[PDB]
């Protein structure tokens, strides 16, 4: 009731989750130049500035705790520039002992890798606005854009969408904190489970390909479209092979 | 916390009680250490007296405390419907849904698959109505051939309800659990064989020459599906309508928890004794046995003469839609007459070997008393036995 | 769970009782509404019904009929709205042929409201059908689907509650009709014969208490179906444990002779069944199987002394060349149990065979002067010849000589 | 942020209701004044709104028209202070050329009212267009409106409404309006087809009422635009997921067919927007592309397994050279939900490519004899020659070839 927990975790569902797309649409609509600058050259006090304005143009207006955002640019990347861009979050002391830096870099570690899902799909569905006005490459943006479209779906209204639905029911039939830490780490242990942050690394170099795809399309080449088919068809059959021997995990086939 | 830890010391009973008020002060101190820990739960003449005081109100908060806060009143019914397949109508889709995975052999099979399937039965029939607690408790186990052979639930029960079980009770069902699960695909199988034949006449009625062989096909099988049919109601009247009849009469006027284990003990003593699972019925079990394979032959048997009979007539449909040559057929045509008294000799041999396990079966019977309730059913109307 | 199609106006109506009977059974609101006294009911009801978002029941019915009198009035009644609109069909706009060439004409919609229906189950296990052989529309409009259906789909039971013309009482046209219907139906039907002479025989000793009673007699054929128990859970274990039928109902007494409360044991039940006075449709001919169905309080040890007995008095017959069955189900908790105990009888006999015997017998008898032709020949299908009433009859017969 | 130009009486009268329904779903009183309760509200406005200093909320639409009497009558609703009378344009004072012609000579004040709306907006995302293709207004104006507007405009999406005229009911000049339509959408247009044969076709199994289901698709389409969520949150992305459309929409239900409320899943629905029939519009012709909106409660399990049988049942075609999609939305708090769950349905199939055919057969069966020319030749774009017409009629064809 009073400094309330349920009412503070859909603050971090807003911005961590990315449960709302209008600040997201508008922010990296902001700092997509000022990102893509490499590392150790870029000011934070310029991207903080670009936040907090993100905010407060888009829906997120209508929010208490808006004003607990902070940029941190960590060293290494989802194992530069954007690759190491992530939110970072403060509390009181009471909120503190439920949600802690033990079980909020994780928030932190399945943010990026909804974010590097996000950045991709929203620069190679760029593309196809510049073609719009040499015949063939449509056909294999087809296949990427319907493999990213697919994979967020599944990441978001099957994996991140159910298990909240049930932590927020987990935590009415509550007794003590002793349980609360219990639905809490019991919510994040299996969300880096159902997702491949838990090895599948090959999804990472699948990706590698549909930005550098995304790329020669941006220099407007008839001989290494047909390369990038040959290519990144093996990783996609290679991610559908390991995907299958498993005993969820089995429905993202049907995805 | 019931069976060990408390002992009649035949010692040092003092000669002023008789041997028989030893045994109701050792169960009623029994009674109140075994409601503190466990159940987790804290509250001459005139001497005699005193020791009933004490029982008649110790025994009798006891079962409240065990009705209330553990229902195991309504964990015996429920692990009769299940358990004992009690409820027919959830274990009516359970056997449509494993058909396609226990074909396969056991060595393809794991266990994480299963329970998605088993989950989706009790949500679509009747049994999703139900508590939710001793829903918690119904899974799979897979005992260690063919998916028929491994699959079995479990109903595993932990913590006070576990003292009216005791391991003994679950090596008990489970024993019991595969002879009403054989007994139930063999029923499952006859009323497809029934189902094939309701569709087979409604498309080869046109070829009188194989009506002749065809018909051993429907006898056969009338006189198979009767002898399952009918143990089949041997097993709902004689075992579990009445044997479970003479338990609900014992409990809902017995007390003191230990008429309540020596009522449900007793309970899988005449199961599996009016069942043929006992020790001493093991030559008339075995017995069984092949007439439980005879079926499983029939259907094998079957469909080569079904589809055999499919192929020829769907040819004879092309061979003459295409056209509306005709020497080079006739041979065909008349080499397949001649390959049915062949499928003949096979039925009127299969029949020939049925009966003479059935009229051997029954010779058995009379051997140990409720199976002749068993005896009438079978040879009702006296066609066997000349 | 399972489909009902009906056809002409006495499949309409069929349809408009059956379904009065079941809602009165589950304790269905006539608009679709459970009552308050049903809310945590038991029973099953799928297999009749599918529930809607509205919270309200729809069955799986669909209404065909060559002309919209009937219907129009079935959607007057009160319970008008219980149905589907959408599976409802009308003609915009007497004979088999014409029956059949509409079949072929409107096949599209007809077929597209099945899969509709059929797509709205997971585990769908035969069809009902509801149908008089003798008018144009149920003869023709029946045969038709029944032949599209068993092509579309061939692992699917097709029931039915065909109704026999009456024969004492002299559709002028009946004999073609029926003889072109029994084609259809050895031909394709899986498995509940009817006739209005004996039913109406019965009745004595307005057609809506025949339907009510002939309503009676299906849904107390669908109990134990929609009642799960043990034993025979599936329509398909009903018609293993059987294969032409006829049936028979014990407590067909009417609201008013319920004042003779006779001590109705299981044995008198089942005994009663037996009878021919009691069989409702109308050479040493003995039985095929027979399948007693009771209802309300049974004691198997009563079960086992009557059949004991009824078996050492011989009071029937079987065949010499092969070697029954008695179920038990539960009565509904809703309408009241005046009978103690009840039974229903579904038995094949092979004395039923006499009835085609007397339709040859009529079909021959006109067939050989070539009586009202002259419509049959207008219709494409015997526009050049009658090849189809040749090939029919000599089905029959040899359907005949196999009994 | 988006523009809507509506032309034409069609237009104007598709903007009314558009606007009306719009006004409906966000609880925005008719003077533009916000509701009570609907004060706290949640829902984005700015996408079809932009608010004023009154605290009324503005429409960012602009009315164009040939003739006064449409928007007169307009301006006498209920609704007529909700709009903005700066943008509203009214000529002063049926072909396609002449409307062309006017559109030369009134570049200047639409295009500065077009100016004026754009830049009241930070993030707008394309342009939207209502208007029919066979009168002299819409066709003429929406060409040079379209012409210019991609030279002005060059980073801006152009999604368009557009009627086509019935076509079993014999504008006499229509295949001329047509064609050229035909040729400056393709040029120019990024990406909705309408008929009023199917439409009224569907309507019927006023103008008012065939356009308020025009303006419900239209809302629907915009939906989750208009509502946040997590995926498909802006018009680019829908456009990504599909690149002519055509249209379908389950719960197209009467006010009065509220009475079946049909128990409605998502499988059902889903399964309902592929069918001819739902189509709203009128060689082994496929798919490219498909796209379920659903508005309700929805678990995505049943989406999965709703997709995974039509998989399996094969009720559709896909090219054989290319490897659908199934967005969620979120109903308005305001508006009954008297369905549980509701879709929308929009894809791109090969067998538009027949509409065209047909227009070219028509436009093909006048050309031969030059009919109805001599108007044509009035204006000075048709003064010369119509190499205009030939050039137009040759981009179909190859739009048709490639198709």
């Amino acid at each position: 009731e009073e400094k309330e927990l349920v009412a503070h975790l859909r603050s971090i569902k807003r911005y961590f989750l990315m449960d709302q797309g209008d600040f997201f649409v508008h922010f990296m609509d902001l700092a997509e130049e000022e990102l893509r600058k490499p590392v150790e050259d870029i000011t934070p006090p310029r991207l903080e500035a670009l936040l907090e304005l993100a905010l407060r143009m888009s829906t997120a207006n209508t929010d208490p705790f808006k004003d607990d955002l902070k940029i941190d640019l960590m060293p290494h990347d989802l194992i530069s520039g954007l690759e190491a861009f992530s939110f970072d979050y403060i509390v009181k002391w009471p909120l503190s002992l439920i949600i802690n830096r033990k079980a909020l870099t994780r928030y932190q570690m399945l943010f990026r890798h909804m974010f590097y899902c996000k950045h991709v799909e929203r620069q190679l569905c760029s593309v196809w606005i510049s073609n719009k006005t040499f015949a063939g490459a449509f056909t294999l943006r087809q296949r990427m854009l319907n493999f990213v479209q697919n994979i967020q779906y599944y990441m978001m209204f099957e994996v991140m969408e159910p298990t909240w639905h049930i932590l927020e029911k987990n935590l009415k039939s509550a007794s003590n904190i002793d349980d609360v830490l219990g639905h809490h780490t019991g919510f994040l242990d299996t969300c880096l489970k159902d997702c491949m942050l838990t090895l599948l690394k090959v999804f990472s170099k699948l990706m590698s390909v549909c930005v550098m795809f995304t790329n020669c399309m941006q220099k407007f080449f008839e001989a290494t479209i047909n390369k990038f088919d040959k290519n990144f068809s093996a990783h996609l059959l290679d991610l559908l092979a390991r995907l299958s021997i498993y005993s969820g995990m089995a429905s993202v086939i049907s995805r | 916390l019931w069976h060990d830890k408390y002992t009649l010391r035949k010692s040092m009973i003092p000669s002023f009680m008789t041997m028989d008020q030893s045994r109701k002060v050792l169960l009623i101190g029994k009674s109140i250490n075994f409601l503190h820990q466990v159940c987790h739960d804290q509250t001459e003449n005139a001497f005699q007296g005193k020791i009933d005081a004490a029982y008649f109100e110790t025994s009798k908060y006891l079962l409240d405390v065990l009705n209330k806060k553990y229902s195991l009143l309504d964990h015996m019914q429920a692990m009769r419907r299940y358990l004992l397949l009690g409820q027919g109508d959830f274990i009516r889709h359970l056997m449509d849904l494993l058909k396609p995975e226990l074909v396969r052999p056991a060595t393809t099979l794991y266990q994480h698959n299963l329970t998605g399937i088993l989950e989706t039965a009790v949500r679509a029939t009747n049994a999703q109505f139900d508590s939710p607690e001793i829903l918690r408790r119904l899974d799979v186990r897979l005992l260690e051939d063919t998916g028929w052979d491994v699959f079995s639930l479990d109903y595993h029960v932990d913590g006070p309800i576990a003292t009216v079980f005791t391991r003994e009770c679950m090596s008990h069902y489970l024993r019991v659990f595969n002879f009403l699960w054989r007994a139930k695909r063999m029923e499952y199988i006859l009323t497809d064989i029934r189902k094939g034949h309701m569709c087979n006449a409604k498309l080869l009625r046109n070829m009188p020459e194989f009506s002749g062989v065809l018909h051993q096909c429907h006898i056969l099988a009338s006189e198979m599906v009767h002898f399952i049919h009918q143990m089949q109601y041997y097993i709902t009247f004689e075992v579990l309508e009445c044997s479970w009849d003479e338990l609900w009469n014992k409990v809902q006027q017995a007390q003191d928890l230990d008429h309540i284990i020596a009522a449900h003990e007793v309970f899988l003593d005449t199961i599996i004794s009016r069942c043929l699972l006992d020790s001493d019925s093991r030559a008339l079990l075995n017995q069984l046995r092949a007439v439980f394979d005879q079926i499983i032959e029939l259907q094998n048997a079957q469909d080569a003469i079904y589809r055999a009979a499919l192929e020829e007539l769907q040819r004879r449909l092309q061979f003459e839609e295409k056209k509306k040559e005709e020497e080079e057929e006739n041979k065909r045509i008349g080499e397949f007459k001649e390959s049915i008294p062949k499928m003949c000799s096979q039925l009127r041999i299969l029949t020939h070997f049925y009966q003479g396990i059935v009229q051997q079966f029954l010779v058995l019977l009379t051997t140990d008393e409720s199976l002749r309730f068993l005896s009438f059913r079978l040879d009702f109307n006296e066609h066997y036995k000349a | 769970e399972i489909i009902t199609l009906q056809l002409g106006q006495c499949g309409n109506q069929i349809g408009f009782e059956f379904w009065k009977q079941l809602c009165a059974e589950h304790g269905i609101s006539p608009e679709g509404i459970v009552e308050e006294f049903a809310t945590e009911g038991t029973d099953r009801k799928d297999v009749f019904f599918y529930q809607a978002d509205d919270e309200h029941y729809i069955p799986r019915a669909v209404l065909l009929d060559l002309e919209p009198r009937v219907i129009h009035s079935i959607l007057n009644s009160p319970y008008a709205k219980l149905y589907n609109p959408e599976n409802i069909y009308l003609s915009e706009h007497n004979n088999w042929a014409s029956g059949f060439s509409q079949g072929e004409k409107i096949h599209e919609d007809i077929f597209d409201i099945i899969d509709r229906e059929a797509d709205g189950s997971d585990s769908l296990e035969g069809f009902v059908l509801c149908h008089s052989i003798a008018g144009g529309t149920g003869s023709g409009l029946g045969s038709y689907l029944l032949e599209r259906l068993n092509d579309r789909y061939p692992k699917k039971l097709v029931q039915t509650y065909s109704v026999f013309p009456n024969q004492d009482e002299m559709v002028v046209v009946q004999p073609y009709n029926s003889l072109l219907t029994l084609k259809r139906l050895t031909q394709n039907a899986d498995c509940v014969v009817l006739d209005n002479t004996a039913l109406n025989r019965i009745a004595t000793d307005s057609f809506s208490q025949i339907n009510q009673l002939v309503s009676t007699i299906m849904s107390a054929s669908t109990t134990t179906l929609r009642y799960p128990g043990y034993m025979n859970n599936d329509l398909i274990g009903l018609i293993a444990s059987l294969i032409f039928l006829m049936t028979g109902y014990t407590p067909l007494t009417t609201d008013q002779s319920v004042a003779s409360v006779r001590k109705t044991t299981v044995l008198d039940v089942m005994r009663r069944l037996l009878q021919p006075k009691n069989v409702m449709v109308s050479t040493n001919h003995c039985y095929i199987a027979i399948l007693n169905i009771i209802q309300g309080e049974v004691d198997p040890t009563q079960v086992h002394k009557s059949l004991q007995r009824i078996r050492e008095r011989k009071l029937a017959n079987f065949i010499p060349w092969g070697p029954i069955q008695v179920a038990l189900s539960r009565k509904s908790p809703y309408l009241p149990s005046a009978h103690r105990v009840s039974g229903l009888m579904m038995a094949n006999h092979t004395s039923i065979s006499s009835l085609f015997e007397r339709t040859c017998r009529q079909y021959d008898k006109l067939r050989k002067r070539e009586a009202f032709l002259e419509q049959f020949r207008k219709e494409d299908m015997f526009k050049d010849n009658f090849d189809e009433m040749d090939t029919s009859r000599e089905i029959v017969q040899q359907l005949i000589d196999e009994y």
